[PDB]
Parts: structure tokens; sequence; C-alpha cells
């Protein structure tokens, strides 16, 4: 089943030797999703899920090389024998080839019928586990899906993609937004299906298109600003789905430079182009382990955003959240609250839907408890500055206005009184001399003719322009109108 | 982290 081509690159004894097959995978015109999930996963697996080296199995073998830092003797890696990656291969493409037979499905020149796709999603779920939890670590891989058979949300329908791949269909895309996946298909790839079950619920959609969730606004499907992939993207997504957590607290090093090195040599083949996210998660990984010769963190957050606005209407949120978080981490107050302000500023355009509880939580956690820790911190650090800039005063404001019109036109009311009181507590933290020197303008003239200034666009922002500059916050106002 | 979605911040 396996070409001659991709044989001769194994076996796999380091870090090194899997980006080989990365490189050169990568470097066809139809990359095997199948054939770098195995090896992933299973490197994933002896590196993070079971540890303990077997020594019974004449069959599973270990390589020893230097280890990193000065701390440790010798480091262990799982050696990956063309055998064992290769009966897995075939072990995949019989339950798939064997499972569904194209016998019945004339494709009129490059195309897959929906009842096609239908199907091959249909014959992965039925191949699912009855017992295991959806949300637990490692069962992201193919790797997972033939050994154990259990596959988390994303994991689902990355497995579709990679079987329809297995069928010869190569219409057949991943399709991603920030918290979903599902699938795009037809002439063009502008049909498109659900695979895959999202959050808690079991609650699926399958067979049913997006058109009704693009439709409602929600965040969930990014107003049909969402990504559509092609096979070297979803290398990537596969290589963004590395879990590396060996446990709460640990990490395993190896994972993170094989994933570390992986997203470089995307990003080197410019494949890493039309994904911000990953552009995000290349840069936190910069940050904590820097590579020589390498832009730094800052610069890549913002190819990252630049990826943003260009492919996909600027419609993404976690561009900014990464960046925020950078530094917030990094207690750059002023830089940090302006970049969630650019956040609430995309959010606006939004409704708050079922769905969208994750990036809901987001909101709250920064609203609620990260920034009211960054002022906290900052009434302490001048006692022994950005807490008197008005220009953070208004990116404060900024950001609750998002989050104000986000609610408008919504299904389910954002704002509740437990917003209120760090939303009065934030403003206390700010001097009424500074609170006073935003000017808070609706319009002067409008087009053009041939201290720092705010213009709110939230109907609920705009009623309290004048008790937010007020020299004494009125506690009792502000809630009763925060919330309506 | 147990799991969260890809890639995710």
């Amino acid at each position: 089943g396996l070409k001659a081509a991709q044989k001769t690159l194994f076996p796999l004894r380091s870090i090194d030797d899997v980006v080989r097959l990365f490189a050169a995978e990568l470097g066809r015109e139809e990359p095997d999703l199948v054939l770098l999930s195995l090896v992933l996963g299973f490197v994933e697996h002896f590196l993070a899920v079971n540890r303990v080296i077997p020594t019974n199995v004449p069959e599973l073998t270990f390589q020893p090389s230097p280890a990193p830092d000065p701390p440790g003797g010798l480091t262990y890696f799982p050696v990956a024998d063309l055998s064992i990656i290769a009966a897995l291969y075939a072990r995949f493409t019989a339950q798939i080839r064997g499972a569904v037979d194209l016998s019945l499905y004339p494709r009129e020149g490059g195309v897959s019928s929906r009842e096609l796709v239908k199907k091959v999603s249909d014959v992965i779920w039925n191949s699912l586990s009855r017992s295991y939890f959806k949300d637990r670590a490692h069962i992201q891989s193919l790797f997972s899906f033939i050994t154990g058979t259990k596959l988390d949300s994303s994991g689902v329908a990355f497995a579709v993609v990679g079987a329809c791949q297995a069928l010869g269909l190569r219409d057949v895309h991943l399709a991603l937004s920030e918290d979903h996946a599902w699938v795009v298909f037809g002439p063009n790839g502008e049909q498109t299906a659900e695979v895959t079950w999202h959050g808690k619920g079991n609650e699926d959609r399958r067979g049913q298109t997006v058109n009704a969730g693009v439709a409602e606004r929600s965040w969930l499907y990014l107003k049909g600003s969402y990504m559509r992939c092609d096979r070297k993207m979803e290398v990537a997504f596969m290589v963004c789905a590395i879990n590396p957590s060996i446990d709460l607290h640990t990490d395993s090093l190896e994972l993170l430079q094989l994933q570390q090195k992986l997203l470089w040599l995307l990003y080197d083949l410019g494949h890493l182009e039309r994904y911000p996210m990953a552009l995000g998660n290349l840069a936190d990984l910069e940050e904590l382990e820097p590579t020589p010769g390498r832009p730094d963190p800052l610069t890549l957050y913002h190819k990252g955003i630049a990826s943003a606005k260009t492919y996909y209407r600027d419609e993404h949120i976690y561009p900014y959240m990464y960046l925020a978080g950078y530094h917030c981490r990094n207690r750059n107050v002023r830089e940090a609250l302006q970049a969630w302000a650019d956040t609430a500023t995309v959010i606006q355009d939004y409704n708050y839907c079922r769905e969208d509880e994750e990036i809901y939580k987001e909101f709250f956690e920064v609203a609620n408890d990260v920034i009211p820790n960054l002022l906290k911190e900052a009434a302490s650090l001048l006692e022994a500055s950005a807490l008197q800039d008005p220009e953070c005063f208004a990116h404060l404001l900024r950001f609750y206005d998002g989050i104000c019109k986000w609610e408008e036109g919504s299904p389910t009311p954002v704002l509740h009184v437990g917003w209120a009181t760090f939303l009065v507590q934030s403003l206390g933290r700010f001097e009424g001399q500074v609170r006073q020197k935003v000017r808070i303008v609706s319009g002067t003239v409008a087009g053009t003719a041939r201290g720092p200034v705010l213009t709110f666009q939230s109907e609920k922002m705009k009623g309290m322009k004048e008790l937010l500059v007020a020299t004494k916050i009125n506690s009792s106002a502000i809630k009763l109108q925060l919330t309506a | 982290s147990r799991w969260r979605f890809p890639a995710r911040p």
C-alpha cells in the first residue's frame, strides 16, 4: 500500500529522522496524512502516554543519545520500525476499502457524492469506541484510532479526511474554525458536511450543512471566514495537534522540540501562511525555548494577525488573544490592554450563541480575572507608570464596548451583574484625573473634503460615557445600565 | 493540558 519512495526513509531513530519524513512527504503532490499521523501518534505514545520501556517486545527498540541540558546522561527515543508502521497503515486501509466500496459512487470527474462523504463519515463514526471520555489526552492521531479506537472531537474530522485520501477522493478537505472541525468537498470545495460532535454534549448535526451556523452569525463558524484546508495545511493541523503533555505539570522535551521544528519546516515551506493559530503556537513555543537565527515571538504573533486580516477578513479572535497573553505574561499592561481591546473589536460583529461557550469563557477570564489582576498588581508597583495613562483607560473601555456590541442582537444575554463588579472595580483602579483626559466623542463631521480619542459603538456603553468619566464612580448606576 | 482544540492559545 505504501510507495517505495516513502519506505526508504525508514526507520526513524530521532526527532530529526522524523522531520525528514515530513519534509519529504511535504514535497509530493499528495502528502500522506495516514502515514504522517501514524508516525506522530506512534512517537507521541511512547514519549507521553507510556514511557516505561517494554523489554519483552523484540520488535520494539529504543535509541540512546546525549541529553539536551547538562542535566541527565542519555535520552531514549522510540525507533519507528518500517514493519510496525506499515502494519498499522495496512490495517487502516483495510477497514476503509473493506467497509466502503466505491463501486456504486459514480464521481463525475473529480468530485465526491454527498452520500459517499456521509458514508466514509459513518464508517469511521461506527468504528469508534463505546467506553471512553471524549476530552482525554493523546487520542487525536490515527495511531489512537487504529490502536484503541479512541479519537477526540477534532481528531474524528481529521480521520474522515484521511480516510477519503485512502479511498482516492482528493476533493474532500478539513475545514477549521477556531473551535470546530468539519469537512468541505465538491467542485471548488464549496459544499460542506458535519462529521464530528461539539462541546460536552454529544449533540451532532451529522449530514447537515454549516449554512445555518454561518447564517446565525455565531463565532463557531466565523461568519463563513473559516479555514478551508489543503493537504499541506492539514499536515500543519496535525503538527499542532501534537500534545506534548505528559502530565498536568510535566511536558515531554522531545515532543516539544519535535513540534517546534515541524512548525518551522512548515513555515519555511510557507505552509503556515494561511494558518494564523499555527503562527501563534509557534510563537508561544519560541518564547520558552528560542532557536538560533529565528525571529522573535513578538515578530510571529504579528505575522499571525497579518494572516488573519489578509486571508480571513480579520474575523479571527485568537491571534489577538495570543498576543495579549504574551504581554500579560511579560507584564506589559499597555500593550496587553491594547490587544484585548482589538479582540473585542472583532467579537462585536458577532452574536453569542449556544455553541460559542468556549470564547465566552475566554473573555470572562480576561474581563473578570486576568485584567483586574494586572491592575491590582499595578496599584502596588507605583506605590513602591501605566495605571495613569488615559490611552489604557480607553483600551479598557473599548474592550467593554466590543463585548457590549457583541451582546446586541444575540439569543442569550452576555452581560450579567457579575460582569459589573469587575467593571466598577477596574474603573476605580484609575484616577479621575485620568478617566477624564479621554475624549469620548461620538462624531464631528463624517467623510473628508477636497489627549486620546474614543468613540463607542454600543448603545449600552454610549449611555454611560458620563458615569465612566465621573470623579465618583456610581456603583449602583453602572450596574443597572450594563444589564438590560 | 489534557485536551484543548489544536493550536488554541
